[PDB]
């Protein structure tokens, strides 16, 4: 289930995404890994807005942690290298109080800004690096720089 | 180089300024 | 009279949990429980509270139920576990208190000398102080009311204790806070104050236009009392009031002036202090 | 069947019910039941907390059944998940009898949880909360936890010395705890220290205000008196012998900033509110 989407990661298999959805809607912790990763993995770069709405709409009411984590990565992977439309989701995830969904959004801005040397996201990303309280979204915050610095890799060891 | 001098100094401006705001952030947080 | 009460932060959470308990109905299920407090003084203290089954229909709000049995047993347990604690009143999660709310107090005025109500707000859209409480009285009027009975606003506040401040304030680390922020909490204070002013004015004008025309009772309840509110309205800019300001404002300006005066010199010391150490360590370094 | 990286979900009322109970019964071990829900094989969740009478052996369980009953009919029915008591000023470690109730409890429910609390070592900034989980001795050589993730191993904290001197790994295993916060309680908990517009619109007084400034300026004059002699004094003594002869009664350069700060923050707001009261009003 976890590698299912990583195998079909570039093909964008809507068919496997279908059964992966109902796999994700079991309201359980054992199936959370079953669907939570491959669901977005088979929709890498797909930008399926219904997929975003499914993942974020389901990671608001759960009770377990893995079902929060697989969605935390799937939502960060559903948008791939846009840098111009993922901003609303980056703000929506960073403004949250969820100690995992912020960190989920912290990973997101990295993938929405894959190596993006934009000094715009560096302000508030590397700002919540400062004022951030949760250690999880803090470490995920500082760990987006190299994911946003292939344009000038010599700058990471200076900041 | 000379045009890339003028571009690279520009790039050395804002990326340097974000650190300026950054130390402000760090100091204010450290007070807390 | 009681004239104010001190409610602890445990309650206002021990109500939210129970509103969450029967919160699955969603549409409407008014949460009613028992309030527990102390016969402290004229002022009264509130420490504990608990719930009790309560339902009520939509029409003809005279059909409501408080399990006196459940109240007796559970308070027997809370007395066995705490004689220091005792019943003081009651509460309900109503955002705005209902017309039915007087019959409940009137019922349980036999347990407490006056079972004071407690209105809490799960969703205080107002960023002011929620969870205000009332205590009913009789105000028989010139109109000829056989018993003009209505609740009374009584000021209240949030209790505090060494341990609970410990545990709560350790929980406040989830969000940032500037309580030691110099000359910031004041600015926030006047901000939220003026916000409350504007909110109150918008409310009173909403009522006033409604009563002014079309459909609202035109009773002598407030209509001139609030006129007397207009009676005060101090005419600020006048003859000698100018001497009120300019004879003191510059006084405080003088103190501020002196403070800046010494602050500048104190800041100036470190320039000599570090300009000495820098070059003196440099010339000796080379 | 195997252990995991378990998580202790809490209820915000549970914490306060803990600390108030233990603090009230501070000079002895206060006991109580931990009531919650078994969310899964991985994590646990506590939502309700309550205690009973004790003169540590609990008295009549007739309080037990009626208590849980009336808790079911009002609110809802729930599940007993664990329990708690105090180690006042102690090493927050499962005492000899404390473990002796544990074979009793785990034999009843599998994931029975002990909860240690100390309202003594907890400062207003941070509380010393604790909880443990009994482990068998028959498997003293065999592995007990699979350790399939860093969270309950190299991602949490480090066992303390005064409790490690008792079990630390043995007769039990520690467990992690977090805090789940409903948004409903979260919002109101956000705001409990603000006041109405009256506070933000008060003008304290200019007689005791000017009296106060007249106060602080007076001794501040003397602080400058000392400051002149101290600063000009400067024994060539090295920057640390000054730091050893300054302990004593020496304090220039410290009160000087303080009185200036206070005199600032007073006069500033004192002028400002008077400003607003006239711009806004009439
Ligand atoms: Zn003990």
């Amino acid at each position: 289930s976890l590698g299912l989407g990583l195998a079909a990661m570039g093909t964008a298999r809507q068919d496997v995404y279908d059964l992966l959805k109902t796999n994700l809607y079991q309201d359980d912790a054992v199936t959370g890994e079953a669907a939570g990763l491959a669901l977005g993995l088979v929709m890498l770069g797909s930008k399926n807005a219904q997929a975003i709405e499914d993942m974020v709409g389901y990671a608001q009411e759960t009770q377990h942690e893995k079902i929060l984590r697989g969605l935390a990565v799937g939502i960060a992977l559903v948008m791939y290298g846009r840098m111009e439309e993922a901003d609303a989701l980056i703000e929506s995830l960073c403004r949250d109080k969820d100690p995992i969904l912020r960190r989920s959004g912290m990973y997101t801005v990295a993938m929405a800004y894959c190596g993006s040397g934009n000094n715009k996201a560096i302000r508030r990303l590397l700002h919540v690096a400062v004022s951030d309280v949760n250690d999880d979204v803090r470490r995920a915050a500082v760990e987006s720089l190299g994911f946003i610095l292939f344009r000038t890799p010599e700058q990471c060891p200076s900041v | 180089d000379l045009y890339s001098r003028y571009k690279k100094l520009q790039q050395e401006l804002e990326f340097l300024e974000v650190q300026e705001e950054y130390i402000k952030d760090e100091q204010k947080n450290l007070k807390k | 009279a009681v004239q104010k009460v001190v409610v602890h932060p445990l309650v206002l959470l021990s109500v939210v949990d129970h509103f969450n308990r029967i919160g699955k109905v969603g549409n409407q299920k008014r949460v009613v429980g028992v309030l527990l407090g102390s016969w402290q003084k004229k002022v009264l203290d509130v420490s504990n509270s608990f719930a009790v089954p309560f339902d009520e229909d939509d029409k003809d709000d005279s059909v409501w139920f408080l399990d006196h049995d459940y109240l007796e047993n559970m308070y027997g347990m809370f007395k066995k576990v705490n004689a220091r604690e005792r019943i003081v009143g009651w509460y309900h999660t109503g955002p705005k208190l209902h017309k039915n709310d007087i019959a409940i107090n009137e019922l349980m005025k036999r347990y407490c000398p006056n079972s004071v109500l407690v209105i809490i707000d799960v969703k205080p859209k107002d960023l002011g102080l929620p969870t205000e409480a009332y205590i009913s009285v009789e105000e028989v009027h010139d109109d000829g009311t056989p018993t003009s009975k209505t609740f009374e606003h009584v000021t209240s506040e949030i209790g505090a204790e060494e341990a609970e401040e410990v545990g709560v304030e350790h929980l406040l680390r989830d969000i940032k806070d500037t309580t030691v922020g110099t000359l910031s909490q004041r600015i926030t204070n006047q901000v939220h104050g003026l916000k409350g002013l504007n909110s109150k004015l918008l409310d009173i004008r909403s009522y006033l236009e409604k009563v002014a025309t079309g459909k609202l009772p035109i009773n002598h309840q407030i209509i001139y009392q609030l006129q007397d509110v207009f009676n005060l309205l101090p005419d600020v800019s006048l003859q000698e009031f100018v001497k009120a300001f300019y004879l003191k404002t510059n006084d405080q300006m003088v103190v501020v002036y002196l403070a800046s005066l010494i602050r500048s010199v104190v800041a100036l010391h470190n320039l000599i202090n570090n300009k000495i150490a820098n070059r003196d360590a440099e010339k000796k370094e080379g | 069947a195997v252990d995991t990286a378990e998580q202790v979900y809490i209820s915000s009322l549970a914490l306060l019910k803990m600390l108030k109970h233990g603090r009230a019964g501070v000079p002895m071990e206060v006991m109580g039941l931990m009531l919650g829900e078994f969310v899964d094989d991985y994590t646990v969740r506590v939502i309700d907390v309550f205690a009973m009478p004790q003169s540590v052996e609990a008295v009549d369980p007739v309080f037990q059944a009626k208590m849980l009953d009336m808790l079911k009919q009002t609110g809802r029915p729930e599940m007993v998940v664990g329990w708690y008591h105090s180690h006042p000023g102690f090493g927050c470690w499962l005492s000899g009898v404390d473990i002796n109730t544990q074979q009793s409890f785990e034999a009843l429910s599998e994931r029975a949880v002990a909860v240690v609390v100390d309202p003594i070592q907890s400062v207003k900034g941070k509380v010393v909360i604790d909880a443990f989980r009994l482990i068998n001795a028959n498997m003293m050589v065999l592995g007990h936890e699979p350790r399939q993730t860093t969270s309950n191993l190299g991602h949490l904290n480090k066992p303390s010395i005064q409790a490690l001197i008792h079990g630390l790994n043995r007769h039990y295993y520690s467990i992690t705890i977090n805090y789940r916060k409903n948004e409903l309680e979260q919002k109101m908990l956000l705001n409990l220290h603000k006041k109405s517009w009256m506070e933000g619109l008060t003008l304290q007084d200019y007689s005791e205000h000017c009296k106060h400034n007249e106060s602080v300026v007076k001794e501040m004059l003397e602080l400058a008196k000392n400051y002149n002699k101290a600063v000009e004094e400067e024994d060539k003594m090295t920057p640390e012998q000054l730091a050893i002869k300054n302990v004593g009664k020496q304090d220039p350069k410290r009160h000087l900033e303080e009185h200036v700060d206070v005199l600032m923050t007073s006069n500033i707001v004192q002028c400002l509110a008077a400003m607003l009261d006239t711009v806004v009003f009439k």
